Order: structure tokens, then C-alpha cells, then sequence
């Protein structure tokens, strides 16, 4: 009966093992077991080479990013409320700058602990858990709430600055509308697929333009790692709204220089003219920044479970949730290496900085990769 | 259907509302006559043609 | 089970289990006849051969619909006599199927519903078709239905007799005055009333009724 | 140009007429090169025509069409799990059906649709692929290939606004399951949205009955999480601050039955405030209004919630109406069955006040008639005054009648054969009927049981019985006892209550008997009876006629009358002997009737069923033993042999048992065995003690269609049958029934097959504890 | 019979003594229509008399019974008002 009860549609598997450059990790110094298959946005942060991780079970650490030897350490699961003994259970990734661990937990309290030793620097209740990442400038929390709301947040004391809705779709259709400040705009993205600038200073609207039509009477994706995050060239936006129609669009007006819908992009870096980008199929791409003139494509990745492309050793470097990374050939799509570092997987994201690629898995979490 | 001491070979198909006569109509005394008919059994009292019952044509 | 074949091959086929009595496959033909050719030339008249197959198959869902899909096809006909008679006849065997009638038992209190549905019918029959063949018949079945109502009715207010219910006596038989002039559960209701009102001390009016019971002993 | 004919090619469903009309063009008609081009898209307009290409020879139109009529088909591959007619309900809901036109631009538009129905029904992964397979001449198969990834299932809800309770407790009221272990299935976890629905207003009830006065919920949004199966939940609400219910304002139409009314709204002032119960107490008045006659009982209440101390104020406003709403009622779905048996099953009086609870407990009535399917009817509040309501009970009935059969002793030997009848509700009369007997070589069996449930109006049940057992044990005809019984029993309905009810009766019965076999506890019986015979030899003959009234009580609470969800029957039978008996002496004997619904749904309910006999001399004298009680075989308890439970027989030596088949039948018989023997029949005891332990539960293997007919339980079937006035001194080799401890079971599952002659019943059952053995058949199939 | 059982039987269809107030003879079946309703009996071949009548049996203790007649005109313009109770 079960034995022929079954239908699943089959995903693609990973072809094509390499290590041309034999890769290697750093070192891992895992927190612990992080946010696992929990659907969460969370990220660490790496700044001062101090690997600010955590998971979302609770444990909080700082890693002296050389063996990721333990900085502070506290735990910001709780113990008494309306609920008792919390966990972490954090919608927001880890965000530092000063003495403040910006984090949105899934609670809507969200935290700025001293990054000196982990204490509170501050906390702030506020409405609705971040649906992005913290995005801490200019005096500003920049949230992107569950509510679609452009909560600007006091990033020295949790003061908000204003919270205002920007797109507020049929439910919480997923998207990671970070809003970026980008030139004095507050830029953000949609849930929706509608896209928009708006002051960044006080949340004033330059604009807002919809590019995706959301599922619903135009049906779009809910397997995509969809980066509803924008990313300006001064006077372009080049963004995917919320299923991954890549749109070249002007900051001030909104204005398509070009836009890719047929781009249903999942993860993407804009680099240079060669925007490096995470294709639907879990395969890979490149467009141009000048049209989105395709560079070159590769899907030996096809059906995987991927983290976004970061560049780390000048390479082209990619994990995924099935605990691999891999090594694109930057321009020419070619695996060049292969670090299968565990197999819990990644739902954050790598981080090819300081030296270094941070990434925290799924259970074992914090793998500092080189090759 | 069919059968070896046949009491069974009797089956559906009957007339039972043509079997019966018409009754017998009211004569009610003055003042008090109440109405008589206020159903559908105000119909056409009519015939047309005999052919009554398995008689009647099926087309 | 029918293929694929002429339309007359499929008809005479049908006519053949219709004069085979198989309406069993006589059913199976004349729809996929219809279904084959419901642009078929006697499309229609594959319907008055579908309710002659289903009511003599004793087929009546099929026959509610096939009744209405002939309206529903083109309610305009000549065949409406057959029609308009079978859909009364439909509702006639959807009055009563049962076999109690050898038990020395009857049906005449069970269904006013599919009764007053072909006395619906039968009566649009002799308005509709006056001059067809069905009109002396349909009328001795709404010679009969009335009275299988008001025995059913009769039924009724023999039972707040029984309960003594004598306000629920005289409404039952109030609908039966003003429903049958000739039936004699109505005149068999009529010393009813007339006693129920002297249980209800409407004795007065129960000798006006008694007057009636007088006259309509007369 | 004017065309003097146009050429219909490949019209094939739509008339030449129905082609021509539809060309904007007609034939006769002048001719416009756009007229050319409106005949392409209105001929098009049909959605049957495949082609249109509108040339003509001059002026005489040639339309070449191809044509997409009839799909003649629709085949549907991989929906395995759900209904592909629900799948073609979305090809009703877009016009589409076979014998429909064919229109493959519609293809992928309703292909999404069932994939949006797929996105609707708690997928979205579910992929589906229409294929066009043409068909003869015009015509289509829609072959409808399902590419189903998976379902989206219930993970994990945020609560925010909940401040004082916990989220994971509210989601313990909830529909959402998200867990079901490796080491426990209690069900399923999927997803769907109207569960959410309900427990928005199931949070929405949690906090206000309460007092939360100002909660409400801001906003409650799914994530659409990136995988096609994560349903995470934000739900925003406000919390609310608790209020007391610190008054009620009630006002309006009061109908003079204020008083009443301040019963039912009977409060606390300042109590932290509950609208659950406010929305109960409305509808006591409307339950009241509801037997006051008021029909429409408007009852519009205000909660004036004071912010300034945390508290409301009630106002309600009461509208009550006609007080005699009741005109007349009707009947209906009576066309097999007599109506005035269903009138005589109710209690609201036409012509009267509306009375609610005359109304339901007629339709009680109606439920415990246990003919039915269903109980419902229609208040039609007839246009006019609303003195005018004719309530119309549209009622189904169900199948009465059973038949039961256990026949033997081969299709190819003498006169044997079992039978047994039951016209309970005889033909719509209402009249209780179940008849049995047997023509056999072991016996002549007679047996009547018909009831006139109401032979006086009030409900005398005048029930007549009869039996007739000419027995005679077939050795010869003789030889291990003769035993003709026969005598009558009637007894009639006694209201004590209309949920109580008393029964009595008397009861004829005259035995006759010779030969009987020397064994102890019947001749035990024997000297008790001061009769003492020949204990070694079957030379011994009884005749006797004993004269007993009989009696009984019955509490009727359980819903239905053949299917019900809840509640307790207890059923009181009992009898005493009387004076010019035979033997004076008596039996009293209970079994219960108690429905325990699992959940309120009442889709698992547990059936508890014990099971109460004791039978004794009224001093002096004995009960005898042919009702002493027996047991196992689907008695209470399945999977034995039947009668099987109960104290075993001992049997004296017989060196003459008026015939010996040579060293047949042996019970120490005339030839061989000739000794002091306990046979493993059981004899049975004087006081039962058996009990059932039965648990309904659905299968999602069947339509519940007729999975509402079909009724499984499982059960651990024990009980013990004992003798009180065995002794350990005629029985010293032989067991002891002194004791009530005398627990046998046997376990397993229950089920009714409903046919269209009601439940057919097989059962199961597997004996794990036995007392001192019995005879054992684990599989047993009865009616 | 010597049986104090007996179910209780009621009709319905009555008026108060409130209601019996609320006309006077002369006034419409309207007015009874407005303030009353109307009962559940008219005289139907003779005149407007309207029958706000009621029955009850207690269960072997008597007979209950209020009889309320309610003779108009033709026109409906109240003409008598007769109550009546058991016997």
C-alpha cells in the first residue's frame, strides 16, 4: 500500500566531483547544532576577524577567528515569559557593529548585545520578527519586519525611527527584501515582486515599481532561494524582485534599463559586468550587467540545495544544504574543487572574507574553509 | 424471471390508477357552502381517445 | 460495450433490444447512439426510446433527467404527450413501487410527493395535450391521485382524531373541503370535524357540519 | 461581392445554420474582405473550429475550417490519492467536459488550475500535464498526467501578541499538528488553511472567555518558505487586558418573561468576562422563547466594555415575536412507511405555540426509531401571519428487516435446517417483528415474536411471544433426554417516563421431558426438586408447566435507535415464579447500553458493555439449569464456541442409557466410559458476570459514504459464568464454580458490514486468558 | 384507570387576558390581526369568527380546555367575543 502510495518529482543529483585545487577548511569551531531544517533568515557575522556565531538554539559565541577559539559566549535563550525557557529563535541574521550583536529573533524582541563580552548592549521589542537582516547604517536599523513594514530602528538604543509598510502580500510570501541603504535611498525590494527606493533618512518613497507578479493568479516559485535583496549601481538598481525577475532599474525613477523575468533567479552576485548568479533548476548562470546578455552557464550543480556564489580564492566558491561546497571556474563555469566539509548543510550563507569562507551549517556549524 | 413451478413469472407493469371509478361530488346546504377546490385538482376534465394503460402508445 | 457503428446499426440494435426487452443494452445503445450522434436525426426520438428503455427498466434517474434533457434539448414537441404523460408516469412509479399491495396492504398514505408531481404533470398533460390518446388515461390517474392524496390526508386527520388533536382535526380536513369536492375520505372526514368541534364545543358549528353531513349523506 | 453559396467543411457539432448565422457574412449577404476576416474570428468564437480560412471563387465563399469539437474522453494518470473527478470538477469549473469542444489553448490555463488547485489543496508541489490525444473525426482524449512532488505540511507557528499564555498551549487547542514520532502515530501533521480558519476563532474563544475585552488579531501571515513543504506561521494579535463582566442591560421585547430571562442571565458582576457563556445564555433565552412560542427570538447583545476599570456592561436587546409561531407540521419521506407512526413520534402539538423542545424530542423520537437515515426537517414560517409555521420533516428511512442463518448437518442428509426471521418495523406499520424455529432431527423448534408498539396511543407496546422446542436429544428419539418445551410470554409497553419505561409480563412455559442423563448438577436440581432417580440409568422422566411473571424496566438515553453516538440505556429484565408453578423460584439479569465518544466529534466512541444475570429458588426450591447462563461463542464474548463459558457438567455413570450406539455419545455411557466423568460442555452457573469492551473507530479505507454504515471495534472480551451453589464436595476431581472467579476472554475486532439488509456481522477474536477450558471457534461470522 | 400515569396533552392557540383586552366588538380582524394575529380557526362557510381556542390534558389529573370564539361581521368588524373554559 505505502510502498505504492508514494509520488514525489524527482530533483536532479550532483555530477561532477572535483578538487583540481584540493580543498581543505580552516578550521571548524561549530557553536553547535544552528538553526537545522527550522526555516530561518539567520547569518553570522564576521567583523574584526571575530567570528560573531551562534545558534538559534541559544548558544551565542564570539570566535577569535584563527582556530575560532572562543571570544565571549553567552546565551540568549531565555528562561521565564509567557513562554518559559526560550531558545534563541532568531528571525534575523547576526548583524555587529559597535558594541551591538544586532539580532531580529523570531519573538519581534530583538537585541543589540555588547560585542565586547555578549551583554545587552540594548533590546527592543518591536513589531513583528525581521523577514531580512538587520541592516544597521547611518543611526538606522534598517528591518524589513514580517509586517512589510520599513521599521528604521535607533541602532544606539532601539529607538524606532519610523515603521512604515512597503509591500504586503496574500500572506508571508517569503522574500528577503533587505533594505539596503544605497546612495541616501533606503532601497528594498518586495515580498511581492514590487520593488522600490525610499528615503533612507526617513522613509520617504523615490519610487516604487512592480516587477514580479506573485503567485496567485500569476504563479511563481516557493523552491527558490529568491534574493528579493536589492543591490544598486548608483543610478541602476540591478535586483530580482520576488520570484527572481532580474531587473536593471534606475534608483531615482525606477526605470528598467533592462530586466530579466525570464530570470526566475535564486541567489546572485553582481560582479562587475558578470553577474554571477544561482539559477532555478539549482544550475548555474552569468549575465551581463549591460542587458542581461548571458556570459556563460553551468549545471553539473542541478537539483542541489545551494547557498549563495561567493568568490574565495579568486574562484567562483558555492555550498549547499547537502553539506558540499564547490568551486566554480569563475568565468568558465568549470568545477574546480570540491569540499564536501560536512553533510548537515548550509541554510546560512559563505562569508569569502578576512582570508577566509564563514560559513555556519545546519547542525555543525561553523566551518572556516580555505582550498 | 423464469421459474419451474411458476409463481415467481409474475412481475412489474400494472394499472392501478386506471382500476378505480370517480367519487361522488359535495351537495352541501345553503349558507353552508365553504369552497371546494382550492388545489391543483382544478384540472381540464377532458379525454382523448381511450388507449389507457399498457393500451396507451409508447413512442 | 457499444462500438463505434452506424447510427441506424446502433438504432435498430436498440430497437431490437427494445423489442428483445433487453432495455439493459437498449439503454447502452441509445446513449452512445447519442453520444455518437447526439446531432443524431431522431436524437429526440432516441430520448422517447431511452425513457420507453428506462422506465421499462425501471430507470427513473435516468428518466428525471432524459425528461428534462428533451426540454432541455428543445422543450417544444409533439412527443410531449408521451413526455409530459411519462414524466407523470415517472413521478407514478416514483409515487410507489413497493409490493405490499398482496400483503393486503396499500400505498395511498405513503408518498404525496412524486403523486402531486405527476398530478402536476398528468394535469399540464390534459392542458397540454387535451386531444392525445394519454387524456382519457391521465385523467383517471388524476381521477385516482386526488383521492390517494385525500386518503393519505384522510390518513392524517384519522390520526389527530386518534391523538384527539382536534385543532390539528380540523385544518387537515379544512385543506381537504377546500382540496376535494367528490372524494369520500372527505366525505368520511366530514362526521370527523363535526365531532371534533363538539370536542372542541363547536357544536354550533358541528351541527352546521352535521347539516353538510346531512347533505352530503345526500 | 454577394456569395451564392458557402462551402461548410468540418463543422461536425455545430449546424450548417449554426456555422452560417455566426459568420458575420451570411450567404446571400455582400461580401467585405472584413467580412473575410470577422467569418475567421467568429467562426473561431465558437471555440470549436479548429481553423477558418474564408476564401471564395468570385464571390462564392469557401470557408475552410478545421474544427475542435467533442472531447470524447478524459483519462487521468498518477491523482492516486485524490479524486480526479474533483480534478474534473476544475474541468466543469472551466466549461470543460467530454462531449465538449476541444480548445488547445486552454491546455496549460486549466493545467495550472488543478496545479492551483494542487497550490489551494495543501500542495504546491504537485505538477499536472494535460495530453491532447485526438480522437475519431473531430474528436479528443484529455489523457491528464499528475506529476505530484509533495504536500505542504504543518512545521512550526509563530505567536506574537500573546503575552500572557503560551503559543505552544494555544497550538494545543489548535488543528496544527506538526509531530507524529517514530514511536507514536496518533495521525498526521498536513496542511490545511481552513484549519487555521477555526483556530483563529478558537484563539479568538481562548481569550475571550477570559475577559480579553480589546484582544483581537492584528494579522496572521504563512511563510511561503522556499521549499515547497515549510508552512511557518506568524500570527500577530493584541492581547486584550482583561475584562470583567461587570453587568447585563438586557432590554427589548422581554415577552413578560423577564424573570426568566434574569435567570438566564443569572451573572457575576465583575466576573473576568466570558461572551462563550453569553453566547450560550442568549440561546437559553432563545431555547426558551424557542418553547415561549417566539419562533424569532432576536437577541442582539452589546458588551459596553468599560476600559476605565476593565470591565463590560451587557446590553442585549431581545426581540421575541408571535407567540403561537406553530400552524401545522409536515411529513415527508414517509413513501415506504406509515406517516402516523412518525406523528405519533412527535411532540409538538399543530396549532400551537412554537415549542423547541417539543420539537427535537419528536425528532428524538424519531431517533430512537432506528429505521432512518436521516432525521431533519424543514420550519417553513408559512407567508402570512407568523401564527404560520409548517415544519416540514423530509425524513429517510432505512432498510428494517434480518434474516439470520447458521444451517448444518450437510445439504445432502435429512430434515435439517436452520432459519430465523426479523420484520422488525413490519411494513411501515411500525410492528416489531423477528420470528425463528427450525424443523430438525435434533429438535422441532417454533418461536413468535411480533410487538404492536402501540396498541393504546400512550405507546402500549403489546408484545406477544411464543415458543415451542420439541427437543429430543437424538440418540434414538430417546436415549440422552426427550425434552419437549414449549409455552408463551406477552408483555406490554409501560411508560414510566418518556425516557423510562417499565416492562412485565407472564410467561407460560411447559416442559416435558423422559430420559434423562445421569450427571450431577442436573439432578442436583433434581433433589432439590425432592426428586431423586435412578443415577445410573436415563430411565427418569419430568413433566413439568411452570407458571412465572415476568417483568422489566428500561432507561432510553442513547441518540439514535440503530446507530447512536452517546449516552446510557439501562435495560432492566427480570422474572419470579408464581404460585401453581411447577418449581418456584426466579432470574434477574441486566445488561447496560453506554456510548463513550472518544472525542465530540463521536468518531471514536468507546462502547462499554457489561453484562448482569442471576437466577435462583425462591427458597425451598431452585432455578433450573436449562437458564443457568452461558457464555463464549459471540455470547459477550467471541472467538470460543458458543455457549461454551460457564461451569462444566459432571456426569454420573450410566450402565443404561436406553441405547448405546456401541461406545457413541460418551457421557459414561451403557457401553464403556462407564464412570464418574466431567464433561468439558459447560452446564452453566446460576449468577453471569460477562462483560464486552468495544471501541469505534473510522478507516480511512473506506468511503464514509458507507464507512458511516460500517462500524469497527476492537475489544478484550472477558467474563465469568459461575455456579454459587457448586460445592467442593460432589466436585472434589472436578472443578469448582463456588467462587465467582471463574474469568475466561478472548480479544479481537469487531465489524459490521451494512448491506442493504443492515449489518452483517463477522468477528474475530483470539483467547488469551481462559479459565478452565471451553470450546473454541477464533473466527465467527453471524448476522 | 386506576393508572395516575398518563401523558400530558396541550393545543395551543389562545390569547391572555392582556389579549382579550387588546379588541373590542367592532373592531377589524386587522385589528385583531395587528394586536393578536390571528388564531388557527375561522368559521369558513359562515362569517368572520375567529377561534383562539386551546386543550389540554394534564395526565390523569382532569381535562384543561380555554375556548376563545371570536364572531366579526363579513366585514371583519368585531361583532362577539366569546370565551369559554373546560366544560
Amino acid at each position: 500500500l505505502f510502498n505504492s502510495e508514494e509520488d514525489v518529482v524527482k530533483m536532479s543529483p550532483l555530477p561532477t566531483v572535483e578538487n583540481q585545487f584540493t580543498p581543505t577548511t580552516a578550521w571548524s569551531t561549530s557553536v553547535g547544532s544552528g538553526i537545522g531544517n527550522f526555516y530561518s533568515n539567520l547569518h553570522p557575522a564576521l567583523a574584526d576577524n571575530v567570528v560573531y556565531a551562534a545558534d538559534r538554539a541559544g548558544l551565542v559565541k564570539a570566535l577569535n577567528a584563527d582556530d575560532g577559539k572562543e571570544i565571549w559566549s553567552v546565551s540568549l535563550a531565555e528562561k521565564d515569559g509567557w513562554f518559559s525557557k526560550e531558545p534563541a529563535l532568531l528571525s534575523g541574521g547576526v548583524t555587529v557593529s559597535g558594541g551591538h550583536v544586532y539580532i531580529g529573533s523570531e519573538k519581534a524582541q530583538v537585541y543589540a548585545l555588547n560585542t565586547s563580552d555578549g551583554t545587552v548592549a540594548w533590546q527592543t521589542k518591536v513589531a513583528g520578527e525581521a523577514l531580512s537582516r538587520p541592516v544597521v547604517s547611518d543611526g538606522l536599523v534598517l528591518i524589513h519586519t514580517s509586517n512589510g513594514q520599513l521599521q528604521a530602528l535607533n541602532e544606539a538604543d532601539g529607538a524606532v525611527k519610523w515603521t512604515v509598510n512597503l509591500d504586503m502580500p496574500s500572506l508571508s510570501l517569503r522574500g528577503e527584501s533587505a533594505p539596503t541603504t544605497a546612495f541616501g535611498a533606503a532601497v528594498v525590494g518586495g515580498d511581492n515582486g514590487r520593488v522600490s527606493a525610499v528615503l533612507m533618512e526617513q522613509g520617504q518613497m523615490i519610487w516604487q515599481q512592480r516587477i514580479s507578479q506573485a503567485t496567485g493568479s500569476t504563479e511563481i516559485d516557493r523552491l527558490s532561494d529568491v534574493d528579493t535583496t536589492p543591490v544598486v549601481v548608483n543610478g541602476v538598481v540591478f535586483a530580482l524582485a520576488y520570484n527572481g525577475n532580474l531587473t536593471a532599474l534606475d534608483l531615482r525613477s525606477g526605470q528598467i534599463m533592462w530586466k530579466r523575468e525570464l530570470g526566475s533567479v535564486n541567489d546572485f552576485i553582481v560582479d562587475g559586468n558578470r553577474i554571477y548568479l544561482v539559477d532555478q533548476n539549482d544550475r548555474v548562470m552569468a549575465l551581463t550587467i549591460d542587458g542581461g546578455v548571458t556570459l556563460w552557464t553551468q549545471s553539473d550543480l542541478l537539483h542541489r540545495l545551494l547557498t549563495s556564489p561567493v568568490l574565495y580564492n579568486g574562484n567562483l566558491v558555492v555550498g549547499d544544504s547537502e553539506g558540499y561546497l564547490h568551486w566554480i571556474n569563475v568565468e568558465d563555469g568549470r568545477f574546480v574543487a570540491q569540499q564536501k566539509v560536512d553533510s548537515s548543510g548550509f541554510q546560512t550563507e559563505p562569508v569569502a572574507a578576512d582570508g577566509k569562507l564563514l560559513i555556519q551549517a545546519k547542525d555543525g556549524t561553523v566551518y572556516s574553509i580555505t582550498r | 424471471c423464469s421459474s419451474d413451478s411458476r409463481y415467481k413469472r409474475q412481475v412489474s407493469g400494472d394499472e392501478a390508477y386506471l382500476e378505480a371509478a370517480p367519487l361522488a361530488e359535495l351537495h352541501a346546504p345553503a349558507g353552508m357552502i365553504l369552497p371546494v377546490t382550492s388545489g391543483d385538482y382544478a384540472i381540464p376534465v377532458t379525454n382523448g381517445s381511450g388507449a389507457v394503460g399498457k393500451a396507451l402508445d409508447i413512442r | 460495450e457499444v462500438p463505434d457503428n452506424p447510427p441506424n446499426e446502433i438504432y435498430a440494435t436498440a430497437q431490437q433490444k427494445l423489442q428483445d426487452g433487453n432495455w439493459r443494452q437498449a439503454i447502452t445503445q441509445l446513449e452512445a447512439l447519442d453520444n455518437r450522434y447526439p446531432f443524431g436525426p431522431y436524437s429526440q426520438q432516441v430520448q422517447l426510446d431511452l425513457i420507453y428503455a428506462y422506465y421499462k427498466n425501471a430507470d427513473l434517474p435516468l428518466a428525471q433527467a432524459a425528461i428534462d434533457r428533451f426540454i432541455r434539448l428543445n422543450p417544444t414537441h409533439p412527443n410531449i404527450d408521451y413526455v409530459m404523460y411519462m414524466r407523470g408516469l415517472t413521478n407514478m412509479a416514483l409515487d410507489d413501487s413497493a409490493l405490499q399491495g398482496f400483503f393486503g396492504v396499500d400505498r395511498s398514505d405513503r408518498d404525496p410527493q412524486h403523486a402531486r408531481a405527476a398530478f402536476s404533470d398528468f394535469s399540464k398533460l390534459v392542458r397540454g395535450y387535451p386531444n392525445s390518446q394519454y387524456t382519457t388515461d391521465a385523467t383517471k390517474r388524476l381521477v385516482f391521485l386526488k383521492d390517494r392524496l385525500a386518503k393519505y390526508e384522510y390518513s392524517v386527520a384519522e390520526y389527530y382524531t386518534e391523538r384527539g388533536a382536534w385543532v390539528a382535526v380540523v385544518n387537515r380536513v379544512e385543506g381537504m373541503l377546500r382540496d376535494y369536492p367528490d372524494t369520500q375520505a372527505t366525505r368520511d372526514a366530514l362526521p370527523l370535524m363535526e365531532n371534533a368541534y363538539r370536542q372542541m364545543q363547536m357544536n354550533a358549528q358541528a351541527e352546521k357540519v352535521a347539516k353538510i353531513i346531512a347533505a352530503n349523506s345526500s | 461581392f454577394v456569395v451564392k453559396d458557402i462551402h461548410f467543411e468540418g463543422l461536425q457539432r455545430v449546424a450548417v445554420g449554426a456555422a452560417l448565422l455566426s459568420m458575420p457574412v451570411r450567404t446571400g449577404d455582400t461580401v467585405n474582405d472584413e467580412d473575410i476576416s470577422n467569418t475567421i474570428r467568429a467562426l473561431f468564437a465558437t471555440g470549436n473550429f479548429e481553423d477558418v480560412r474564408v476564401l471564395r471563387d468570385g464571390d462564392t465563399l469557401l470557408v475552410q475550417v478545421k474544427e475542435r469539437p467533442t472531447i470524447a474522453s478524459i483519462t487521468f494518470s498518477g491523482n492516486k490519492s485524490v479524486k480526479d473527478d474533483m480534478l474534473k470538477q476544475n474541468l466543469e469549473a472551466s466549461g470543460v467536459r467530454v462531449g465538449e469542444s476541444l480548445d488547445r489553448t486552454t491546455i496549460a490555463d486549466i493545467e495550472k488550475g488543478l496545479e492551483d488547485f494542487y497550490y489551494s489543496v495543501g500542495k504546491y508541489s504537485a505538477s499536472v500535464k494535460a495530453v491532447v490525444t485526438p480522437l475519431p473525426r473531430n474528436r479528443v482524449d484529455l489523457k491528464l498526467v499528475f506529476q505530484e512532488g509533495v504536500s505542504a505540511e504543518i512545521q512550526q507557528i509563530n505567536i506574537v501578541g500573546n503575552h500572557a499564555f503560551t503559543t505552544d498551549e494555544l497550538i494545543s487547542h489548535f488543528q496544527l499538528r506538526d509531530e507524529v514520532p517514530w514511536w507514536n502515530v496518533v495521525g498526521d501533521r498536513k496542511y490545511q488553511k481552513q484549519k487555521l480558519a477555526g483556530d483563529l476563532e478558537t484563539l479568538r474563544s481562548y481569550y475571550l472567555d477570559r475577559g480579553y475585552a480589546r484582544f483581537n488579531i492584528d494579522s496572521t501571515q504563512v511563510s511561503l518558505t522556499p521549499d515547497k513543504k515549510g508552512i511557518y506561521v506568524t500570527v500577530n494579535i493584541t492581547e486584550g487586558d482583561q475584562y470583567k463582566l461587570s453587568g447585563v442591560e438586557v432590554s427589548g421585547n422581554l415577552a413578560g418573561h423577564s424573570a426568566e430571562i434574569e435567570q438566564l442571565t443569572k451573572i457575576e458582576p465583575g466576573e473576568l468576562y466570558n461572551g462563550t457563556k453569553v453566547t450560550k445564555m442568549e440561546d437559553d433565552i432563545k431555547k426558551l422563547l424557542g418553547r415561549y412560542g417566539y419562533a424569532y427570538p432576536r437577541v442582539q447583545s452589546m458588551p459596553e466594555i468599560n476600559d476605565a476599570d476593565k470591565t463590560v456592561k451587557l446590553r442585549v436587546n431581545v426581540d421575541a415575536g408571535n407567540r403561537f409561531y406553530v400552524r401545522k407540521i409536515r411529513f415527508e419521506g414517509n413513501d415506504t412507511s406509515k406517516d402516523a407512526v412518525l406523528r405519533r413520534e412527535m411532540r409538538q402539538m399543530e396549532g400551537a405555540w412554537l415549542g423547541s423542545d417539543l420539537v427535537d424530542q419528536g425528532k428524538e423520537r424519531l431517533n430512537r426509531l432506528g429505521f432512518f437515515e436521516t432525521v431533519d426537517t424543514d420550519t417553513q414560517r408559512v407567508p402570512g401571519s407568523p401564527d404560520q409555521v409548517d415544519v416540514v420533516y423530509k425524513v429517510k428511512e432505512r432498510n428494517t428487516g434480518s434474516f439470520n442463518f447458521g444451517i448444518g448437518y450437510g445439504t445432502e442428509s435429512g430434515v435439517s435446517f436452520q432459519a430465523g426471521v426479523q420484520q422488525d418495523n413490519w411494513l411501515g406499520t411500525g410492528y416489531a417483528v423477528g420470528i425463528n424455529g427450525t424443523k430438525n432431527d435434533y429438535q422441532t423448534y417454533a418461536e413468535l415474536s411480533v410487538t404492536n408498539p402501540y396498541f393504546t396511543v400512550d405507546g402500549v407496546s403489546l408484545g406477544g411471544r411464543l415458543f415451542y422446542n420439541d427437543f429430543q436429544a437424538d440418540d434414538a428419539d430417546l436415549s440422552d433426554y426427550t425434552n419437549k418445551s414449549y409455552g408463551t410470554d406477552v408483555t406490554l409497553g409501560f411508560p414510566i417516563n418518556e425516557y423510562n419505561s417499565l416492562r412485565a409480563g407472564l410467561g407460560y412455559v411447559h416442559n416435558s421431558l423422559s430420559n434423562m442423563q445421569p450427571q450431577v448438577a442436573m439432578w442436583r436440581y433434581l433433589y432439590s426438586m425432592g426428586e431423586h432417580p435412578s443415577t445410573s440409568d436415563q430411565d427418569n422422566s419430568f413433566k413439568t408447566d411452570d407458571f412465572t411473571f415476568n417483568y422489566g424496566w428500561t432507561y432510553n438515553k442513547l441518540d439514535r435507535g440503530y446507530f447512536p453516538t452517546d449516552g446510557s440505556r439501562v435495560n432492566l429484565t427480570g422474572k419470579v415464579t408464581i404460585p401453581g408453578s411447577d418449581n418456584e423460584y426466579y432470574k434477574v439479569t441486566l445488561d447496560t447500553a453506554t456510548y463513550v465518544p472518544i472525542d465530540d466529534d463521536h468518531k471514536w466512541v468507546v462502547l462499554g458493555r457489561t453484562r448482569w444475570g442471576y437466577g435462583d429458588g425462591l427458597g425451598g426450591k431452585e432455578m433450573p439449569f436449562y437458564e443457568n447462563f452461558y457464555a463464549g461463542g459471540s455470547s459477550t464474548v467471541r472467538g470460543f464456541q458458543s455457549n461454551t463459558i460457564g461451569p462444566k457438567a459432571v456426569y454420573f455413570p450410566h450402565q443404561a442409557s436406553n441405547y448405546d450406539p456401541d461406545y457413541d455419545y460418551e457421557c459414561a455411557t451403557q457401553d464403556g466410559a462407564k464412570d464418574l466423568c466431567k464433561s468439558d460442555d459447560a452446564v452453566g452457573g446460576n449468577a453471569m458476570a460477562v462483560a464486552s469492551l468495544e471501541f469505534i473507530t473510522p478507516t480511512p479505507f473506506i468511503s464514509d459514504k458507507y464507512a458511516n454504515s460500517v462500524r469497527t471495534s476492537f475489544f478484550w472480551d472477558m467474563g465469568t459464568v459461575w455456579d454459587t451453589n457448586w460445592d467442593s464436595s460432589q466436585y472434589s476431581g472436578y472443578p469448582d464454580y463456588s467462587d465467582p472467579s471463574n474469568i475466561r476472554m478472548s480479544a479481537g475486532i469487531a465489524l459490521q458490514w451494512m448491506s442493504p439488509l443492515g449489518p452483517l456481522v463477522f468477528s474475530y477474536a483470539q483467547p488469551f486468558k481462559k479459565y478452565d477450558g471451553d470450546k473454541a471457534e477464533q473466527f465467527q461470522f453471524n448476522i | 384507570e386506576r393508572v395516575v400515569y398518563r401523558p400530558d396533552i396541550n393545543q395551543g392557540n389562545y390569547l391572555t387576558a392582556n389579549d382579550v383586552s387588546k379588541i373590542r366588538v367592532g373592531m377589524t380582524q386587522q385589528q385583531v390581526a395587528y394586536a393578536l394575529g390571528t388564531p388557527l380557526m375561522s368559521d369558513p362557510f359562515g362569517t368572520n369568527t375567529w377561534f383562539y381556542v386551546f386543550r389540554q390534558q394534564p395526565g390523569h389529573e382532569g381535562v384543561t380546555q380555554q375556548t376563545l370564539t371570536l364572531t366579526f361581521n363579513s366585514s371583519g368588524v368585531l361583532t362577539n367575543i366569546d370565551n369559554k373554559p373546560a366544560l
